[PDB]
């Protein structure tokens, strides 16, 4: 092991595949025997008479980097470099089953935690990536300069397609660019998905109409199967929808790249959610960290992320690795190494969870004009939250400071808009 | 009658101090404005007739007014949008209306 | 909240879905507040104009019970029943999107571990099940009265198609029912899947021909996009091959459930690889327990299931889970729930991780003649695996207690067994 | 028989079908005999030696309850559970195959009738139901507060297929809802169904532009095979029509449910007629009763269902078991059993058979909003039949008593409209 | 109605359809003006302004002769004609709706039985008739001389696919012909039907090369919807099955049209069974005779027909209806209108329920060679049926005489036939 | 010139105290008015744009008829129109006119 | 030559005590013995020809074994197998040979 999996003077290649992991020894252990451990875990696992018709060192994962974590105990990152020809091209599903499909359940490690991983350019240029990406699709809905603004339709279940559609309507006429399906609703007895995509497409079309600046709501076409996913799909296609949304962590990466190709083929963005993410990245000593799932993404293929509220850091990091070309690595901010993209479109952040009118200068300072906020309900208040998101955007870019003067800027917007004074009264 | 245009279409009309700063911003951002004129305002109609040349070596926002107030002359009854591209980003970074006939 | 989703009067349906929680709340929240917010977080998610056109007591996920866990401060189980109207028909995506899509994230519970689910009657009708079943599957292979042994090819990567078949005739030939592909084994550039596919079935055919008992291979048709996919099966099924593999985890479910009604609609067997389950299910407070896992792949569809090497009380439950049709609740072997099945087929569990000749009788007690054996490497040791097997069966059928006399009937076995010598021997 | 098929302390299971049949015995035979032999007749039929390959008491129908008629001699019900594994999931014709494919032609029984049928919630959920639904069907249609009108062009043959639009344009534009196909009308050389399909799509066009109201007609799709029978529905689909028609009963139940699906796939809502009912409904001592029909329909799927004009307590009794999701059990109004629909939606009533405008209050205090009324002939007369079907909606809304009233109601609203005027003069 | 309806002096046109009502009018009713209100509900029902755009003469049905019933009180024969054009080509849906779809709940009339339907050469050639007839079958099956024997296995529920095809073949290689289906076995969760058809296949395929006689299973493929009806027959077709079932009552004559296509386009042979026959046609005094409903589906298509166990005189009559080219007119036998078929292919009919082999010398003379023996358990009994079978038809053809020396054939067969001998005994 | 519109358009047009009749039966019922208007009266237009709120603390059928006096001086060349659901049965059971232009 | 048979062909030829304990067993569990025989052993040969019934009511293991006595003296060159079905959980739950030619 440590004598075949472990090699501190390597140097990883250009076309190595890197991972981060953060790991625990079980009392005992020393951390080099559990880091060349996790190294051959993940690539070969371990004689046999077959094992000299191959040649062993050449597919051989090499933790090439071993370190204790500032300020904890018994706590280590494991740096492992593993060849590009492991992988299946294109494979996002090959990639995870290769790296953390069997190495979190080895005995000799307490904590495991899949940090960050290094996607060789070699590797990027196999995928897709997003169908349309952050610049062609700001040029399809012709928004630019400021951040998209999103409401998810409440309560998330009961509502009939009919009215459904009606609060659709509602706040998309106020001033917000997207509604959205709740994650939960997809085909339901009370509420059967063609019925809901034609209501839908109806509020769409009319407040379209009426506005004059190009609507979406992000039709969920997750489903059972690949086959009733396609006729989802398809049907939004057919009634001119600009966007659809799917669920990448519990539908499967599988079933969004088959989505993301079809989205390239048809001209549809594609808006990712994560749902069941907190089961895999919330412990900070197990699983796998979100932005680990986010670079997967945006190799698999999505337009927007869910990126949630908002350590700081951290997220900020993750952005940038879902939004720039190149990151270099930062540890503060949580980027293990250094990401080249090779000019493979970014994906748009999505920040939600109740985000509060008054919070929106330090959103749009956080995240810029390249994020959609996704507000947690009607025409007066998304027309408050679009002028508040319109008078921080002015006041950025005049120079003023939205941090200390967020709320003199909220309050100067207020005094010509009543939706956003009773906005801000409550 | 409830028309709406992307980016600052509702807040109150930009005055031309406002434009200026908006336009102060784009210099300093590096973002050369391109002045483009419609006159309808479709949202599924991309492209509009651009003002006669984008404004590379400009150096004041006093010039892109003047411009924005000669296409007002030339074409009282259209709109006019400020443009902006950050071409190392490969991204239009603004777009906003300053006048409405 | 608890005044409204803590329902500790209220008797649930036979209509519901049950989930058990284990959840340790934050310090200062109480555990039946800790509960009523699990039951919310995890149907409604908490007031708008829209909330009156709909009924929202009939869409509300109900905490009906909540208990202490014995032997453990600050440790509770929870019970939430949810109304038959939450979830979409066969579609094990949206159950798992509804229930733990988002309650994971709740920052007032410490950890939350989801330990049982029971699927209604009426919900477990509504999915195909495993393509054939236990019993089919006996039926289609031939094979009676004995658990079926099975190898996975070593090296995982490195063996060209050629030797890959070639490793995959001597294991068959040597006695064993099935070979299988890594979970690694995709299309990498050193073997095309199409390739490892033709020789492997030619390598199948030979083996059949030879021994005169149905031999298989579980191909890896886990793929980047869902046609992908259905090319190997495809392909896989033109060639006869009797048995596929997915890896349903790191795919996921959408595309795990259309390639279950594929293989029920073209007589194709579907074992099924858990890759990436410890990442869900080894941290006894936090993810999703794999006997949930397990029964959502039973409702999805599968033939085979890995299951672990083998507490062993609750590897007892889960196989009874996914093997009886009526599984009564017992908190010792981890069955927090009474299930009902309604005749859907069983699936296999499989037993693999270097199973150790010498433990065969403990296997064959344990798991019973229902199940598959795999071993983690020529003809001699094929031979010797199912020899000592067979040795097990014939004395398990004999009376004889296998956990006292196994090392006394495997020295019987190879008194008359140079093979079953050799390998006691080692 | 007795001794094995009649269980008299048996309690059926929420997962049984349970059959209510009203028999005669032949002379000599007892009743409890003849009830055990229902239930054997309906379920096993009767020793082979396959037979102990098999457990006969798990697939056995058991007659669990036998009563005799009130007011009747030689008459009894019969109550028979069959358990949830006999049935092909969601198969009516399974269903119907099982139950009354032999029974009927029993010898020592005079006179058999199925009364009933509950369908257990299990089974409820591997059928669609209704394309649509009657809230859905509302949402769709724009038509809310009162029931719809309808109109059977005539006369039944004869008519070319420019002179079958005219004559729909004008009942159309008079101001009823519906014009429909007669049952007979599918291809016939006077008129062939493509030219009827698109002078009919030409009439509902213009009469739609004038009124500014939807507009539809059902077009028959009946037809002599499959394919004719998606060419037609197709072509409808293509011409944009909202409903088209279905003989459910002399085409068959197969193809009623094919077409379902495509209507429930396309956005078409699916009217029902029972065509050859009373061959099967009418003698109340045999067949089968038409509410059975109704049920086993609103399973295979329909948006109308034509239930005849109006003993009014057992109509009401399937109108209700069409329309409501639980029905209690109830004698008085035919309703032998609870049903339970499990959010399926409701199939709404066509009442029709020259419903005579005086009758109007009638029909539209028996039936209530949520029904279609179909009159068995110009634009003047729709105009009357539409202003006292909203003359009374109008006066039942403000209290008053339509039986009573009704009268008074139509004479009110006809001093202020010429062409009710004329009708009441009629 | 008598005045336009009743044509006593009318003489029917060779291409005229006629029917053949049996009636009893409700007291005060005079017999000839029911007569007339059969042939007016049957045709047009009963005036409107689009009356007069046609020609109401020509597509009136005409009754033209009315008779008492011999022996019974209040009874009739009404004989009405229908024009040629009333009907769409080649659709027995159409001709049933057209003339049994209202008539039967006409008030007027107590009690209706349809008799009899003379279809007219010109209609009868749009039809296809039976997929491959009674002669070509015997071709394909290469059996001449002496009816087919035929065995429903038992139990009818419980069996496993490869237990079924187990008892398949124990009847097949003792002797039989075919085995069938139980027309409750469609898809069941016990018996999934891809599984018993490849089960049954084997069973078929086993037994043919152990007899060197040509052997078949009826495959049933009633299926909830067209598709999986489709999906059945074609892979009954893919795997060399020689004939399918058919319930086409339950199903419906478009489902039942649409598979015949299928069984001509694909040789395939088509039985048919009539499940549900017996809530038609078993009371005298209402529904339809089950004659027509044998015509009905020789026009529909079917190869063999369910033809009952055996009033012998009319079951001999409609035994040439679906057998002979050219069937004369004759009361004794319940033939009311000469039948010609223009060449259109005969049925086979099948006898069925429990035909008890001392029955066979009965049978053997009652039907002839052409008809197919259904038995209601193994290889002996079916050997000692097959062997009562020849040697019924090795002494007919010497000029022995079935009814009065069957005993004494069977006496003299079993001499020398241990099995039969056996049979015999019992 | 012959236009009509779902229900109780065949009937003269709804005097207040038939307008109030009708909200009566609705909050009877339990259906809480939602008043909605548009420019236009199409078929195939489902949705309308909804006046302010849907009223669900309505006491009196009068507050109805003053939020609709209301939006006929807000909206005087617009229809009017009164939708109520029933949030149990899940079916919207009124849709009139009140106010045409 | 080194054909193999699916359960028990890779332990030496069973003894007449053996089949008798694997019947014995059988008969606790209540699978009632099915003797089956054929010509030949081919893997994608599901059926045999059974011989003359299922023992249904068999109280002896010995009566199994005349039964396979019987068909050894009338099949010497054939293969002789015992199979038996859990009815209750509907599989078959033994198939081994017990004769070879």
């Amino acid at each position: 092991y440590k004598l075949t999996y472990y090699t501190p003077d390597y140097t990883p290649k250009d076309t190595d595949l890197l991972a981060a992991f953060r790991f625990s020894p079980q009392p005992g252990v020393p951390a080099d025997e559990a880091g060349a451990a996790i190294a051959a875990e993940s690539s070969t696992g371990t004689t046999v008479w077959t094992d000299l018709l191959t040649d062993m060192d050449r597919y051989k994962g090499k933790c090439y980097h071993i370190e204790p974590v500032q300020g904890e105990e018994n706590s280590y990152f494991a740096f492992i470099a593993y060849p590009l020809d492991l992988f299946e091209e294109g494979s996002v599903t090959n990639i995870l089953t290769s790296i953390v499909g069997n190495v979190f359940g080895f005995k000799a490690i307490r904590s495991l935690r899949l940090e960050d991983i290094r996607f060789p350019v070699a590797l990027v240029k196999t995928f897709q990536g997003p169908p349309h990406g952050i610049q062609v699709e700001r040029d399809l809905l012709n928004k630019y300069g400021r951040p998209m603004l999103g409401c998810t339709i409440k309560p998330k279940l009961g509502l009939s397609a009919k009215n459904y559609g009606r609060a659709v309507y509602e706040c998309l006429r106020g001033g917000l660019d997207f509604t959205k399906d709740d994650e939960n609703i997809n085909s339901q007895p009370f509420q059967r998905w063609r019925d809901r995509f034609l209501f839908v497409a109806d509020a769409i079309h009319k407040s379209q109409a009426e506005t004059g600046e190009i609507k979406g709501h992000y039709l969920n076409v997750t489903a059972p199967t690949c086959e009733e996913m396609m006729k989802r799909a398809e049907f939004a296609k057919e009634l001119g929808m600009p966007i659809i949304m799917h669920d990448f962590l519990t539908a499967g990466f599988t079933a969004n790249t088959t989505l993301a190709k079809w989205c390239r083929d048809n001209g549809v963005l594609l808006h990712i959610h994560r749902a069941m993410h907190a089961v895999i990245d919330r412990q900070r000593n197990h699983g796998i960290h979100f932005r680990v799932l986010a670079k997967c993404l945006r190799l698999s293929g999505g337009d927007h992320l869910h990126s949630g509220t908002v350590d700081k850091a951290s997220t900020l990091g993750f952005v940038d690795l879902m939004r720039e070309d190149h990151i270099e690595a930062d540890r503060s901010r949580g980027v293990f190494f250094t990401q080249d993209w090779a000019s493979m479109p970014g994906v748009l952040p999505v920040a939600s969870g109740g985000i509060h009118v008054w919070h929106m200068p330090a959103l749009v300072e956080i995240f810029g004009d390249d994020s959609v906020l996704q507000f947690g309900g009607n025409a007066p208040g998304a027309t408050a939250n679009r002028v508040a998101l319109e008078a921080c955007v002015q006041a950025r870019n005049e120079g003023r400071d939205l941090y200390r003067e967020g709320g003199d800027i909220l309050r100067e917007a207020g005094k010509w808009s009543p939706e956003l004074a009773a906005a801000l009264d409550l | 009658k409830e028309r709406r245009f992307e980016t600052f279409s509702y807040l109150p009309p930009l005055s031309d101090r406002q434009i200026a700063a908006q336009i102060e911003y784009m210099i300093e951002q590096g973002f050369h404005p391109l002045i483009e004129f419609n006159e309808h305002s479709n949202p599924e109609e991309f492209y509009w007739t651009m003002w006669k040349l984008p404004l590379f070596d400009c150096k004041s926002p006093q010039q892109v007014l003047d411009e924005v107030r000669e296409c007002r002359s030339e074409y009282g009854d259209c709109y006019i949008r400020v443009a902006g591209f950050d071409n190392i980003k490969q991204c239009q970074t603004v777009s906003f209306i300053v006048h409405r006939p």
